[PDB]
Formats: structure tokens, sequence, C-alpha cells
RNA sequence: UGAAAUAGAACCUGAAACCGUGUGCGUACAAGCAGUAGGAGCCUCAAUUUAUUGGGGUGACUGCGUACCUUUUGUAUAAU
């Protein structure tokens, strides 16, 4: 509802984005969602037909005493197929449209709830200088945070770029992830206002 | 995500091989053997665990058999007087009091034999 | 200078300052039982038998310690058919220390 | 102290020397050395070419006086084995071992 | 959310898989519930 | 020489099968899935005022006891 950003400056944030609840069950698999997004699948084996040779029968069925055998490439031989080779494969999920937007509102309204966000009027750099910004977060009390920001700076962007847990992103390429994994986050009035409309 | 069995049956073998200690022959060298003389040793263990509840009132009762017969009667009589003279006494105890103190057991078939 | 007790469904002959472990009992650590349903005190030469407990004797054990036995592996096996199972046991006893036989 | 020789790499079979290991094995070094120069089995040459070096060991490199010196320990491990393949009737071949073994002496007060 | 640690798929949501054959205990070891020697116990066994 | 040389070139680590050497105990009048439940003796460590317990090794003697898997109505099976 009513929060103070670092001035002092009062700025209303809708509850309906900003103050939902805390669904665990919701958030994890949005959440785990996103990470199963990031894997590539890219690997692969050989199966009984892609390993190389092994088209003959190594021996007769009977009568050499041994255990028959149809291929040298079988599964069951040194440098044989793999029963059930693995192949690329998709890992992307769907997460329901209404199930992303509300897991985005149960984020942020539990960022809230343990004093987490950081509202700013504004937060830009003079010059693109990674000690200025250091400086800024200081003072902000926030050394290591996710900055979000509308029109994110072209030299806003290469100050935060080399500190070591800061980010600076746009708020329409926040992630649910991103808002979890830093310590804290530091959103201007005017990206807020964005979550507000788009959740 | 290839997994490697290596170590884990290497320590889950070790772990079959180490309760077999003291067996002979392969049964405490190579697993094949030792794995089910270990799993024959619990199930001997565990039917002997019922059997030496079996056994030591075997003893206890030829223990005091010769006991009650050294002065006077039998076992057979002997219990009969002490279930009639309302003596607790258990089997195990009584066997101690006869391998241990003849003089308790002196009096204490006397007390059988008055009561029949 | 020895008594026959029953404690844990068991019975025990016990003398002074013996330390006797029996069956899990409900009692703390130093707190002293006493025993009034002795079944037979012999005192030296003197023998009484209870019938079934002897009247007055009694014996007085403090709790020294209570805790777990040896564990033990409970093996099943059916051979032939596809069947095992296995469990541990820790038997919970008593640490007793006979105080004196009350006669 | 102990003064140790190793005979690594004996072309033999340990079985054929630990026969002619077991009646020097707590010998003096005067009894043992007419044991193993009268006796008729090859593994002797080779145990005592090993317990003459242990006693050199002795003399040189641990200033110790050989007359009272004694085969402490020695014992015949398996070495690496040479594999070779013989033929035999019918088109079939076997594997040979041609076993080999390491000659370890031990000399001691 | 707090953190990426403490989230949980809010018990019941999740079920573990069947693995089939892997020992006595597992209550699937040696035949994956297939039953006895016959068609429906082989390898590419269907309803039809 | 090297930190290391049972890191010495068959060289990082060095498991198991398998083969030796040493020490302790048992074993040459006794019949069998080789264990298990008891159990004397001996040996060895730690306490303890000094053989009394506790830990470890061995196992004379007694009772009981015909491997595992598979397949079967049914297997110690001389069925796989």
């Amino acid at each position: 509802m009513d929060l103070k950003t670092v001035t002092g400056a009062a700025v209303e944030l809708s509850d309906t984005a900003f103050g939902r609840e805390f669904n665990e069950a919701l958030v994890h698999q949005v959440v785990t969602a996103y990470l199963a997004g990031g894997r590539q699948g890219t690997r692969a084996q050989k199966t009984r037909a892609e390993v190389s040779g092994g088209g003959i029968k190594p021996w007769r069925q009977k009568g050499t005493g041994r255990a028959r055998a149809g291929s040298i490439r079988s599964p069951i031989w040194r440098g044989g197929g793999r029963a059930f080779a693995a192949k690329p494969q998709d890992w992307s999920q769907k997460v329901n449209r209404k199930m992303y937007r509300g897991a985005m509102q149960c984020i942020l309204a539990e960022l809230i709830r343990q004093e987490r966000l950081i509202l700013v009027e504004e937060l830009t750099i003079s010059a693109p200088k990674t000690k200025e910004l250091i400086a800024k977060l200081s003072e902000l009390n926030a050394p290591r945070a996710l900055i979000i920001t509308k029109e994110v700076d072209e030299n806003l962007y290469l100050a935060a770029r080399n500190i070591p847990h800061v980010n600076v992103l746009d708020t329409s390429e926040v992630d649910p992830v991103s808002l979890i994994a830093f310590d804290k986050v530091i959103m201007s009035v005017e990206a807020a206002k964005q979550f507000e409309e788009a959740l | 995500a290839r997994v490697k069995r290596g170590v884990q049956a290497n320590r889950r073998h070790k772990k079959i091989l180490k309760r077999a200690k003291g067996y002979y022959g392969a049964r405490s060298r190579v697993y094949r053997v030792a794995v089910q003389a270990v799993t024959k040793a619990g199930q001997y263990a565990y039917r002997d665990r019922r059997n030496k509840k079996r056994t030591f009132r075997r003893l206890w009762i030829a223990r005091i058999n010769a006991g009650a017969r050294l002065n006077g009667l039998s076992y057979s009589r002997f219990i009969n007087g002490m279930k009639k003279a309302n003596i607790t006494i258990d089997r195990r105890v009584l066997a101690d009091i006869a391998m241990h103190d003849a003089a308790t057991f002196g009096a204490l078939v006397e007390k059988a034999k008055a009561e029949l | 200078m020895y008594a026959v007790i029953k404690t844990g469904g068991k019975q025990h002959r016990v003398v002074v300052d013996e330390l006797l472990k029996v069956e899990l009992l409900k009692a703390e650590q130093g707190e002293t039982i006493t025993f009034n349903d002795v079944l037979m005190v012999v005192d030296g030469e003197t023998v009484k038998i209870g019938q079934p407990v002897v009247d007055g004797a009694s014996v007085e054990v403090e709790v020294i310690e209570h805790g777990r036995g040896e564990k033990i592996r409970i093996v099943k096996h059916n051979r032939r058919k596809h069947y095992h199972k296995e469990q541990g046991h820790r038997q919970w006893y008593t640490l007793l220390k006979i105080k004196a036989i009350n006669a | 102290m102990e003064v140790t020789a190793k005979l690594r790499g004996a072309a033999i079979s340990a079985q054929k020397v630990r026969l002619v290991a077991d009646e020097v094995r707590g010998k003096s070094i005067e009894r043992a050395l007419d044991i193993l120069t009268y006796s008729n089995k090859k593994g002797a040459v080779f145990v005592k070419k090993c317990l003459n070096s242990a006693i050199a060991n002795a003399e040189h490199n641990h200033g110790l006086d050989i007359d009272g010196l004694k085969v402490a320990t020695i014992y015949v491990d398996e070495g690496i084995t040479l594999k070779r393949i013989l033929p035999r009737a019918k088109g079939r071949a076997d594997r040979i071992s041609k076993r080999t073994c390491h000659i370890t002496i031990k000399v001691g007060e | 959310g707090l953190r990426l640690n403490e989230l949980s798929p809010g018990v019941g949501a999740k079920k573990t898989a069947q693995r089939r054959g892997r020992g006595i205990g597992s209550g699937l070891g040696k035949t994956g519930g297939r039953g006895v020697k016959g068609q429906k116990s082989r390898s590419g066994s269907s309803i039809r």
C-alpha cells in the first residue's frame, strides 16, 4: 500500500500487485519452471544402431558353450550401445499467464514484507563509472542488490556491469529468479508503477 | 548425469564382509559366498534367540530335579509342592539356589514336602 | 544376605551394593525404589520364604541410569520366495544398585 | 637393525623358490650359505645371490659384523607374469603364464 | 519468495515415480509388477 | 635430489580377488551347508590397590541347524 522511498516521499502502490499474499506452492512452480527453461538439453548417446560396427552375429547360436549373442554392440557388452540412450530434449514448461503474474505479485509482496524492496525516485549515473555507483549503493545501504528502472541508462549499465553481486534490469526483463536471488531490490518509483499496471 | 557406483558398491560390499569376519575360507573373503553366510547367520540368531529361552529352562529344570532328588522328592512333586504353598520363585532362581546354596534349597524342599 | 525380588516380569537374586540391570522403569536417575514384595530373604542362615511374599522385608534400590543395550540385527529370509526383511533392535534397561535388604 | 636386499624379477615361479627359502629362514649367515651352495634347485642360486647382496649391504652400508648375522626374515612374493600362447591340437590355444618372483631377505643380529 | 533454499512444492504436489526392478525392498523387484512368464510379461507386450 | 623416492621412471591415489611372512590362540579318537545360541581355558590392552571388571583375539565342549537364485503342486535336491 503506502510505502516510503529513501528520501521520504510518499508513494502508494496497489495491493493487487504489491500486497497480495505468499503462495509458496505457486511461487515454487513458477521459479522452478524458469530454472528448467535455462537448460538447453543438448546431449546424446549411441544406441545399438548408432555404435560403429556390430552388425554380424559374433558366433553361432549353439555349440560353442558361450552365452548366445547377436551383436558385439549390445548394451550388455563393453563398448556396446546404451539401452535407452539419451537424446536432446526440451525442458521448457508452460506457466499459465495468470500463474506467472500471480507469482510475481507474490514475490514483490513478500519482498516488501521482509524489507528487501527499496524505492528510489531515480537512480542515474553522470558518468559510466563503476566507483560512482558503488558509492551510491553504499549510501543506499545496499552494497549487493538488484536495480530495477525504466529505460536502463547506457552509462548505468556500464557502471554496474563490473560490481560482483549487482545487476541493473529493465522492468520488462525482470524474471522471478532475479527478485529472489539478490539480497535487496532497488526499484525506482517509475518502475514500480509499471509493475502495478502489468500485474 | 552419469553415476558411477564403484564407491558406494565398495563400502556396501565391505559392510557385508566386515560382518563375515572369522568365517572359514570363502565365507569371509569373497562377497558372493559371504553375503549368504551373513544372512544365514542372522536366521540362525533369530531362531536361536527363541531357543535360548527354551534351552535354559531345560537347564534349570534338570538342576532343580537333581536338587530335589538329593533331599527327598522329585521335580514333578517339587513343583506341585511349591504351587500348593503359593511360592512364586521362578525356575531360574530355584536352579541358582540349588546349584549355589544347598542349605536354602533343603529348607525350600521341606516347605514343599510338608504341603503334600 | 540375599533376597529374591520381582522386576520387569523377571526374578532376581540380589545382594547389597550390586549393580543389577532390569527392564525400563519410569523413575529418574538417583531416585530410590523400595520393593516390599520380596519373594525370599536369606540372611546368612535364617531363611524367610514368602508365600508368595515376605511380609515387612523390603529392598531399596537406586536408579543409576537408563540406557539401550547392544544392537541386535533381526534377519528374516524366505528362500526362493523373493522375501527379505531386516531390522535393528536396542532393548531399554535401567541400572539399579541394591542399597540394603531390610531383613 | 635389519639389512634388506631385494631380488625383484627372478625368472622363476614363487612356489619353486619358497621351498628353498624355508630352509634358510632363521639360519646363521654361514649355515644358510652352505645350504644354498649345495642345493640342486634353481631357486637356490637366486636366494644365494640375494642373501650375499644383503651381507654386503650389512658389511658396507651399515658397518655390521657379518660373523654374528642371521637370516632374520625371508619371503618370496609373486612378480609380474609374462603371458604366452601355447598351440594345442584341433586349432585350440591356451594361455601360458611365465611367473616371476621377488625375493626379499633381511639379515640382522 | 524468501530464498531459493526455502521454496517447497507444497506437500501433495509431487509424487515419487516408480522404478521397476530395484531390489526386494522396493516392492517392484525382479518383475516390475509384471507377474510370471506370459505374453503380458514380455518386453513388447500390449493390451491390444 | 626432492615437501614427499613403499613420488624412482611398469613411477599420482593403489581397493578386491589372489599369493606370501610374522605374532596370539585353536587343531593329529573325531563324522556332514562350517554357522548360530551357550561356553571352559589361554593370550593381549585400560582402569582398579592388584586377577576385579571392562574392551579385543581364539573357540575345547554342548544344543540346534541339508547354500543361494530360478522354476515349480512341490527342490538340500542327484533340476537351472
